[PDB]
């Protein structure tokens, strides 16, 4: 179940999560630091809130028939956390469970 | 020929809804309008409305809108296209509505216009308790 | 400055009416949409759902019967009640706030839009243990 | 009628620049053989109106090489490349397809 | 060419050459169908279900995903195949819930060939040798009574055939004013033609994205069913401009008050009822037929002193035009997001 | 309109066989010839051959026989008869065969002859290792 996103630091990580898209969607990306609470990183399809760091780019949600991705550049040791996607598809019903965890480990 | 058959008379409770089925036969039913006229005793005649059976284009008198409704049923077979049914649904009854109802057809001639009728159903008494 | 504080009994027998509390900071109970989320150990979280004053009381259809959320305007807390604790209930539980948003894709007059939610901040948790 | 719609009326045009006066008809002005008969007028205050072009393109004899007509169907635009003081005043459209013919309203070139 | 010192009484109401054109267009409409496929093998038991969508309890979906047995090119084997249909073409035959087509209890149906189009084209009528066609060229002329300036012609001008019930489209513009015309306005059983001058632009669209899917019924047979819908299941609709419509009603009220006294309340209302394609208004937009609710225009009253209007439509696939007893026409679904632009020109 | 779409350019090893599909659309494909012509760099043009798709009657140039082959495929449906495919198979490759190939059609006018071409495919680069 944990997909291994082993990446060298300074490089680009691409995390895929969730079901293949049918309608227009809205994705939310979270993260889970070990031993701690969750925290949001991305709230719209390509929008991050205030105070959060940059370099977390999101795919636009108008693509019809792909999987939700998340582009990170220049990772570090503090970025070691499990990830979760949370899609809102305008055709499928309300998702009462998150995606499957894509753990992130830096080289 | 042209034949026009209605249903029988009816006792109805006040505030109810009534249905009258005027059945026509002997002519191509998709061509001529069907009008509805009422006779109240000691009031004279009174127009109600008309229907065109081709699409169910209806039109009602102003002082009875919201209360009356019309439907039609065509004949869908390649052998008997002639017979047609018109239904009147009439709601919001008063004891003043006790009267006699007629279904009529336009006269078949070319120069006679829309309103002067020729044929008449045998008339149905509607009596309100 | 906002943070929360969960508290439960901690050691729970099966077939028991569970209850939980959540203390607030800065933002009072009236202001914002609240949400409870569970997460089993080593598993994805399970969004149990959200609550707000004045008729915003939608629940998860998974449980749907044995869970009732509650508020505390007097002491300014958020509380929860579960009925019939089972063995799968051993999960760390999170009270949290959330923010709305109207995602619009078609014509607004034809109801061609939908509301999404997202948790801005989180709590600390309490490992509710189901055991004999 | 087949009344012409002139656009625009007033054109204050500086000396040396271009000018464009369009007409739009209600119908097509196609004569029954193929040759539409369009005409463009002059007018100064105090002179009789006289002709510059008598076709879509072919011009009255004696008209210099700066005025040109073009267009199709309903839309027919006059174009003057270099505007002098003689060009000031009221211009018109004119039809030749079928009687009765209709003049426009009058399009003034100014400075 | 023209003609002088001449006056002829006309008529539009007891005129001929319209009585033969309604026969001509129907008789020509039938000829473009007989070289195409019949749908005898398709009136069959259907197994339907809802399309994948967030469905509500109160409001309802409008597409049904249906699967059914079907023949192959060969006669021994059969196949299972599925398509999408609208709510207005299946009825429930009577746990499970199985449907059937609507027109199968009255008439087998003709698929139109997808190669031919239904777009309008100019038609010029012409009179043969030994006749003539006169044309009134008056400005103020209500269509009945003597025209004082006639003009003969060899053939008529551009006459395109459209199909629409309310709000006729791509019509002929009035000259300067707005003209109402009728046979006898104190009578009501005759319609009232209203022809105005400035055309109201109307946009109409379906934003859904289709896919056609060929199903071989037998030798040389192709049932073009609807494949999958990519994107957002959305509703077809039309737009008109608010201010232009509020203006053009203001013109026709000024015209209507000439026949009824200046001190008269004039108001407008939705259609009184009946079958489908007389309450709404219908049209064909690039090979597909709409039925579009027009309550959003006729909601007014008129005292004797950036936005736009959307109005939602419905799409049937089988038509029953001219209400013929042995006739229907399955229309082929067309690809992509579809729209068209037109000129509302007259009212009825 | 008349549209001619070829395939893409390709690396090929020496001594192999190369297939090039010229797809035509926008006209009745059963009527006109399809010619194949090559452009070698620093040689000028060079004719290759022609095909008539009605029966697939082919004809080749002299100095390329035994090496070229032409096939065609029609549209067999009463709905979309317009589109057609012409395949060229070219064998016995040399490094001199690195060139760019073109499929063409006869000019559509009635007075136009058989050779002067109007419509041209976008050209396919063939390059030999
Ligand atoms: C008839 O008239 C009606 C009434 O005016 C018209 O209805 C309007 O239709 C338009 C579009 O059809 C609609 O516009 C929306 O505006 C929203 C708010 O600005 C936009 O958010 C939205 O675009 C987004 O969604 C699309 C589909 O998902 C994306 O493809 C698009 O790129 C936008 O997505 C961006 O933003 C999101 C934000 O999260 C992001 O996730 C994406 O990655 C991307 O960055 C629509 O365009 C209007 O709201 C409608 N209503 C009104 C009142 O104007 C109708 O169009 C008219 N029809 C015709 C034929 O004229
Ligand atoms: C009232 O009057 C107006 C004015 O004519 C009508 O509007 C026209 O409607 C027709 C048919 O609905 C439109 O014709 C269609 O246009 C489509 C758009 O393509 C245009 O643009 C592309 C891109 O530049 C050009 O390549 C192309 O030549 C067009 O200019 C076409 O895609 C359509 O072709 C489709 O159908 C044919 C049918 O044989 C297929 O074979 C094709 O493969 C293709 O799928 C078609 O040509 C026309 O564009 C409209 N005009 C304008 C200005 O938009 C209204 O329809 C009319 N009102 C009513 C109710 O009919
Ligand atoms: C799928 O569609 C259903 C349609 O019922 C959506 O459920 C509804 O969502 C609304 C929120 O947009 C819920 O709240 C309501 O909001 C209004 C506006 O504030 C409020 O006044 C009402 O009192 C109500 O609280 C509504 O309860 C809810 N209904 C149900 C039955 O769940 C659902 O969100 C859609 N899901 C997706 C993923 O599209
Ligand atoms: C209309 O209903 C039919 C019912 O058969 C739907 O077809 C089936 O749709 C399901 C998904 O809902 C497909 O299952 C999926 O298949 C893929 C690949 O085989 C697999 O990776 C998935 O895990 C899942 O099993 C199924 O293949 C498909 N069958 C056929 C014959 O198409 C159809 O999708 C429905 N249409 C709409 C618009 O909902
Ligand atoms: C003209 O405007 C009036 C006023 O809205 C429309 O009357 C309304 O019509 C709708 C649909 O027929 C009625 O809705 C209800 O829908 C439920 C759905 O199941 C049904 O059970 C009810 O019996 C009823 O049909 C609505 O009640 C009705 N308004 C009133 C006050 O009765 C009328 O439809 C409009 N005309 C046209 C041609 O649309
Ligand atoms: C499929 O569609 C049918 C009919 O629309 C649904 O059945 C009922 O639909 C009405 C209105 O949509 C609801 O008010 C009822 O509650 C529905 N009944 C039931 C038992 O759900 C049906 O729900 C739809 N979905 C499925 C999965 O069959
Ligand atoms: C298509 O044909 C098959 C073959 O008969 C149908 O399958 C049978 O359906 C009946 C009634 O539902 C069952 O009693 C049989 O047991 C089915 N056969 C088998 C082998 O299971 C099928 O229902 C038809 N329709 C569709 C949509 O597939
Ligand atoms: C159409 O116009 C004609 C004449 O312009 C009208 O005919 C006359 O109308 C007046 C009053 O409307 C009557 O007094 C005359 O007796 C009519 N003459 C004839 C020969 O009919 C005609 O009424 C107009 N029709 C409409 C519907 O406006
Ligand atoms: C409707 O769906 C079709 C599905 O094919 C879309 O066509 C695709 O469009 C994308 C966008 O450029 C292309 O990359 C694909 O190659 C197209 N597919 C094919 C098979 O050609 C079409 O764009 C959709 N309509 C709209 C308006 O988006
Ligand atoms: C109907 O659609 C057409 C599409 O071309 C509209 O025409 C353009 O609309 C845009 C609006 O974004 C304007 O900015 C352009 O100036 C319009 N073009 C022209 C030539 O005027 C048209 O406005 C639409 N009509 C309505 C009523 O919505
Ligand atoms: C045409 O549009 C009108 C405007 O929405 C529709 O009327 C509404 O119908 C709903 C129920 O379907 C009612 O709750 C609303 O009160 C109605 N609005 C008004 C202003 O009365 C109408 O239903 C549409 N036509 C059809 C056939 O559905
Ligand atoms: C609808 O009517 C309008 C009239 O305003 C037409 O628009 C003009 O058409 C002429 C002839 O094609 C053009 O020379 C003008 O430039 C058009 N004016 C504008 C503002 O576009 C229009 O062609 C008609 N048809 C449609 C489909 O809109
Ligand atoms: C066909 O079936 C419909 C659905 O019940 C019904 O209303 C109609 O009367 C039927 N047709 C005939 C001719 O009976």
């Amino acid at each position: 179940a944990p997909t291994f996103v082993s990446v060298a630091p300074g490089q680009t990580a691409r995390i895929t999560c969730g079901e293949e898209s049918l309608g227009s969607r809205s994705v939310i990306w979270y993260q889970q630091r070990p031993g701690q609470a969750p925290s949001l990183i991305i709230y719209n399809n390509n929008d991050r809130p205030s105070g959060i760091p940059d370099r977390f780019s999101g795919s636009p949600g108008s693509t019809f028939g792909t999987t939700a991705t998340l582009t990170i550049t220049s990772v570090e040791a503090g970025d070691e956390a499990d990830y979760y996607c949370h899609i809102w598809d305008s055709r499928r019903p309300t998702n009462w469970v998150f995606g499957e965890g894509t753990t992130l480990i830096v080289l | 020929q042209v034949q026009l058959v209605q249903s029988g008379a009816v006792i109805k409770t006040p505030g109810s809804s009534v249905k009258i089925s005027c059945r026509a036969s002997g002519y191509n039913f998709r061509d001529y309008s069907i009008h509805w006229v009422r006779l109240i005793p000691d009031k004279g005649f009174e127009w109600i409305g008309w229907i065109k059976p081709l699409w169910g284009a209806v039109s009602y008198a102003r002082q009875l809108q919201g209360r009356v409704s019309m439907t039609r049923q065509l004949s869908q077979d390649p052998d008997d296209p002639d017979w047609g049914v018109a239904y009147m649904e009439f709601s919001g009854l008063t004891p003043a509505d006790t009267a006699e109802y007629f279904c009529v057809r336009r006269g078949s001639c070319d120069y006679c216009g829309d309103f002067p009728w020729q044929y008449w159903c045998q008339g149905t008494v509607v009596v309100v308790s | 400055q906002v943070h929360l504080q969960e508290s439960g009994p901690g050691l729970v027998k099966p077939s028991e009416t569970l209850s939980l509390t959540c203390n607030v900071s800065g933002t009072l109970v009236r202001d914002n949409y609240w949400s409870w989320i569970r997460q089993p150990l080593g598993k994805q979280p399970e969004w149990i759902g959200y609550v707000h004053d004045s008729g915003d009381t939608n629940y998860n259809p998974s449980l749907k019967s044995r869970v009732h959320l509650s508020l505390d305007k007097s002491k300014n807390l958020v509380s929860l009640r579960l009925t019939g604790v089972t063995a799968a209930d051993s999960a760390i539980y999170y009270c949290a706030t959330t923010k709305h948003g109207r995602r619009i894709y078609g014509v607004v007059a034809f109801k061609e839009w939908f509301t999404y939610f997202y948790m801005d901040v989180w709590g600390k948790g309490t490992s509710v243990t189901v055991s004999s | 009628g087949v009344l012409m719609t002139q656009s625009p009326l007033s054109l204050p045009v500086r000396l040396g620049d271009q000018a464009s006066i369009s007409c739009r008809s209600s119908q097509s002005i196609v004569y029954s053989n193929g040759n539409t008969y369009l005409e463009w007028y002059l007018q100064r205050p105090g002179q009789s109106p006289k002709l510059l072009i008598y076709k879509v393109s072919n011009r009255f004899s004696g008209v210099p090489d700066r005025v040109s007509g073009s267009g199709s169907g309903t839309d027919f635009t006059l174009k003057i490349s270099r505007v002098e003081a003689e060009d000031l005043g009221v211009y018109y459209c004119f039809q030749g397809s079928h009687v009765p013919y209709t003049f426009g309203g009058g399009t003034k070139l100014e400075i | 060419i023209h003609l002088e010192n001449v006056t002829e009484e006309f008529n539009m109401w007891k005129n001929n050459m319209v009585e033969q054109m309604h026969t001509d267009i129907i008789s020509l409409w039938d000829q473009s169908l007989k070289p195409c496929v019949k749908l005898t093998p398709l009136c069959v038991t259907l197994q339907c279900t809802n399309v994948t969508n967030n469905i509500t309890d109160d409001m309802r979906g409008e597409l049904k995903n249906c699967s059914f047995n079907m023949t192959t090119e060969l006669r021994d084997k059969k196949q299972k195949v599925y398509s999408l249909f609208y709510r207005l073409d299946v009825v429930q035959i009577n746990s499970n819930k199985e449907y059937r087509l609507i027109n199968c209890n009255t008439s087998a149906c003709t698929q139109a060939c997808p190669k031919v189009s239904f777009e309008p084209i100019p038609i010029h009528y012409c009179a043969p040798a030994g006749f003539a066609i006169l044309k009134c060229k008056d400005k103020k002329f209500n269509g009945t009574g003597p025209c004082p300036s006639v003009s003969t012609v060899q053939c008529t001008h551009g006459i395109k055939p459209v199909v629409s019930t309310q709000l006729l489209l791509n019509g002929s513009l009035a000259e300067e004013e707005v003209m109402i015309r009728s046979e006898n306005i104190t009578n009501n059983a005759k319609n009232i033609l209203v022809q105005f001058n400035t055309p109201v632009q109307i946009n109409c669209t379906r934003p859904n994205n289709n896919t056609r899917k060929s199903i071989r019924i037998g030798p040389g047979q192709a049932f073009y069913a609807t494949g999958d819908i990519i994107g957002d299941i959305r509703q077809a609709h039309c737009n008109v401009s608010k201010a232009t419509w509020n203006e053009t009603l203001g013109k026709v009220v000024k015209q209507l008050r000439k026949h009824f006294g200046n001190n008269t309340i004039i108001r407008f209302a939705n259609s009184s009822g009946g079958d489908l394609e007389v309450t709404t208004h219908s049209f064909n937009c690039g090979g597909e037929f709409f039925y579009c609710n027009t309550s959003g225009l006729f909601n007014s009253t008129w005292i004797s002193n950036n936005d736009s209007i959307t109005l939602p439509c419905r799409i049937k696939q089988i038509i029953n035009m001219w209400q013929r007893i042995g006739q229907c026409m399955y229309a082929p679904p067309i690809q992509g997001v579809i729209r068209c632009v037109s000129n509302i020109t007259g009212l009825i």
